[PDB]
């Protein structure tokens, strides 16, 4: 369940790519990738709905 | 944010820290003072993520600021393969695919492709690009102790394959 | 020594080779310049990578 | 099982042409022998003053040799387009296409 | 300010100064910009967000609307005097992004008032030879998809007509891409377009 | 070679076979204009290996012979098993189901234990002594 706003949610099938080495997820949503960096406070803060989310 | 008194500290406090919702939220506002410092600040962090809001925030009332800031990111940072669109390698002929010429590199008019890497002139035409092909594209494909085979012979005649 | 390794890594690698000089060649398809040396910056450094002319496979200038 | 073996060396032009109409065909001309036609028109060969003129066989068999061979024709008439006259000629490719 | 100094920052003895609230979009920055825009003191990411927000801008006020009037009458005057200038280039690239009838009646107005020395380096594509056009009829695609003048010419001096010309090709696309992929050690992928 | 030599080649001699698609007659594009389909796609010399021809020509025969259809599969997921995306849209293409056979030039592992063994072994025949 991805909040593409702030009010507003969707049902979305993602594909992750996780790098431990270096810290980061790359998640494939909607045909797209959006680099997180598992040591910024935004980046987690969105991520984590969406990893939290899934099923 | 609806009203000018946090502009001055905000400018500075968002520079610290520009992937805040608050910055992000006090940019929303969508006044001079905001889209100029994110300009500046997307001219130096165009590869984050607070700058692809940005673009959404700014265009296309605004296209102005993250033109210039496009501009300046890519022309300090030539090597970066994300604008090769905007400023194409080759030495004599950076404006190559500037303007309705973006739809002549599909890799630049693409959906999987984020968009404050084009020009907003560049933007605006790929909607208006006229592709003739046979194009196969697969979302994912996993495949365990399997061969798999994608091929598209796009050509209407039987071609003599051997 | 050697048999170790042969076994973990030949297969993957040729299957991951053939998969990107396929690429490769899908994407150098029109373009004409992309077999010569651009220096490609990687984040923390820099490398003078190409498309190789024979298996449309990235080339970089070796130290 | 799978293909039969293929030999790119030997080339068969009518793997390229996968229109009917495209592919140059010998029939009977009712005024004079047998005549090459396709969607293009007929084969022809250049008159004196840059002209075009309808060649002729006596025979199918000549037609077949000429149209067949590795000769390529590069002078076509089309009754139709050049002369635009569309007479019984213009018909009757249009009849036998 | 203070010592007959500008500054940021407060320290004793300053006096404070404040100007307009959105001093751009009152049009009080329309001649001081005119003229610093010009010359040696081109900046261009300034000029370039004046001109752009210049084109976007709020009609609240009529003092406002004389102003931006003023200052489009001006920048054609000067752009029909010389194109070339980086003023006059963003002023034809923000007209082309306008995308009205009125902004690319401004633009062709500008374009062929220039001289012949500029149709002649910038303007090839606009103005083909002789040769070009009348080796343009054997082909059915518009000449602005396969002339070599068009495929490196400066799209802010491009007519309207080849501009969007230079929109409408055909290109030959053809692309086997798999977005995401899981291949593990005993399996294979295979791409190809012919 | 380059455009300007070509066009001094082609009017130098402007009935070679070479350079007759460059230059073709004016019947030949008129026949195509009314057939509504490009004379450089069916036209044989503009299909002849050595026929020289500029960026534009080129980039139009390009052009010549191509479909307009797309596969846009989802997520594919396929396992133990063999997959085969042919995009023919009904264009007279034969179903072919060919086996591509490759040379695998396998390197056959040979039975050798890792002769860190050797000393065990030894050791190993050595336990005879106590049988003695």
């Amino acid at each position: 369940a991805i909040f593409t706003d702030a009010s507003t949610v969707a049902s979305a099938q993602i594909h992750l790519y996780y790098n431990s080495n270096i810290g980061k997820i790359i998640m494939s949503l909607n045909g797209k990738k959006h680099t997180f960096n598992l040591y910024d406070d935004n980046d987690i803060r969105t991520l984590l709905p969406i990893l939290l989310l899934s099923k | 944010y609806k009203t000018e008194h946090c502009d001055d500290f905000m400018t500075g406090f968002c520079r610290n820290d520009p992937g805040n919702p608050n910055c992000l939220e006090w940019l929303r506002a969508k006044r001079k003072p905001a889209m100029s410092t994110y300009s500046d600040i997307c001219s130096k962090h165009m590869d984050a993520r607070y700058c692809s809001e940005f673009i959404r925030i700014i265009r296309p009332d605004y296209f102005t600021f993250g033109d210039t800031a496009l501009y300046v990111f890519c022309n300090d940072h030539k090597g970066n393969r994300n604008c090769w669109c905007a400023n194409y390698p080759k030495s004599n002929s950076g404006d190559k695919y500037l303007g309705p010429r973006v739809c002549w590199l599909h890799e630049c008019t693409d959906e999987s492709r984020d968009r404050k890497w084009l020009y907003y002139n560049q933007d605006v035409q790929r909607t208006r690009c006229k592709y003739v092909g046979c194009t196969i594209n697969v979302n994912s494909l996993a495949l365990k102790n399997s061969q798999a085979e994608l091929t598209s012979n796009c050509t209407r005649t039987t071609s003599a394959v051997g | 020594r050697i048999k170790n390794t042969v076994n973990d890594w030949k297969s993957l690698t040729d299957s991951k080779t053939k998969l990107e000089s396929d690429r490769g060649r899908l994407l150098a398809a029109g373009k004409d310049d992309i077999f010569e040396f651009k220096c490609v910056d990687f984040g923390a450094y820099f490398i003078a990578m190409r498309l190789d002319k024979k298996t449309y496979l990235p080339q970089a200038i070796r130290r | 099982g799978g293909t039969p073996a293929l030999d790119r060396r030997v080339q068969d032009v009518n793997d390229t042409i996968s229109d009917v109409k495209q592919k140059w065909r010998c029939v009977v001309y009712p005024g004079n022998g047998f005549v090459s036609a396709s969607i293009f028109g007929f084969q022809a060969e250049v008159g004196p003053n840059n002209t075009r003129s309808i060649r002729k066989f006596n025979t199918m068999q000549q037609c077949i040799d000429f149209t067949f061979s590795d000769v390529i024709n590069i002078n076509i008439y089309n009754p139709c387009v050049v002369p635009n006259i569309n007479n019984a000629e213009c018909q009757f490719l249009k009849s036998v296409l | 300010k203070k010592d007959g100094k500008i500054s940021d920052k407060y320290e004793e003895g300053a006096v404070l100064e404040s100007c307009w609230p959105d001093v751009h979009d009152t049009g009080k920055c329309d001649v001081d910009l005119f003229d610093w825009c010009q010359g040696d003191t081109f900046d261009r990411n300034i000029c370039h967000q004046w001109i752009g927000s210049a084109f976007n801008r709020s009609n609240r006020t009529v003092e406002g609307q004389q102003s931006l009037i003023n200052l489009y009458n001006k920048m054609q005057t000067l752009c029909s005097k010389d194109a070339s200038v980086p003023i006059c280039e963003s002023f034809l690239h923000h007209l082309r992004a306008h995308n009205t009838e009125d902004s690319k009646e401004m633009i062709d107005y500008i374009l062929r008032q220039q001289s012949a020395d500029f149709k002649q380096k910038y303007m090839r594509c606009s103005y083909p030879t002789r040769d070009k056009l009348e080796e343009s009829l054997k082909y059915a695609e518009p000449r602005e998809c396969w002339d070599p003048e068009c495929s490196n010419a400066n799209v802010n001096f491009l007519l309207t007509r080849n501009y969007n010309n230079l929109g409408l090709c055909n290109i030959v696309r053809c692309n086997t891409s798999v977005n995401n992929l899981q291949m593990d050690k005993t399996s294979s992928l295979r791409l190809s377009c012919g | 070679m380059t455009d300007e030599q070509i066009y001094a080649f082609c009017d130098a001699n402007k009935d070679d076979i070479r350079c007759k698609c460059i230059y073709p007659d004016k019947s030949i594009v008129r026949i195509g204009i009314d057939t509504r389909l490009p004379y450089y796609c069916w036209y044989e010399p503009c299909k002849r290996s050595d026929a020289l021809l500029p960026a534009s020509l080129k980039k139009n025969i390009t052009k010549c012979n191509v479909s307009d259809c797309t596969i846009s599969l989802g997520n594919v997921s396929i396992t133990d098993s063999k997959l085969d995306v042919n995009n023919v849209c009904d264009s007279k293409r034969v179903a072919t189901e060919n086996i591509a056979v490759r040379y695998l030039n396998q390197e056959i592992r040979y039975p050798i234990i890792d002769i860190k063994w050797l000393p065990i072994g030894l050791l190993a025949l050595a336990i005879l002594i106590l049988a003695f």
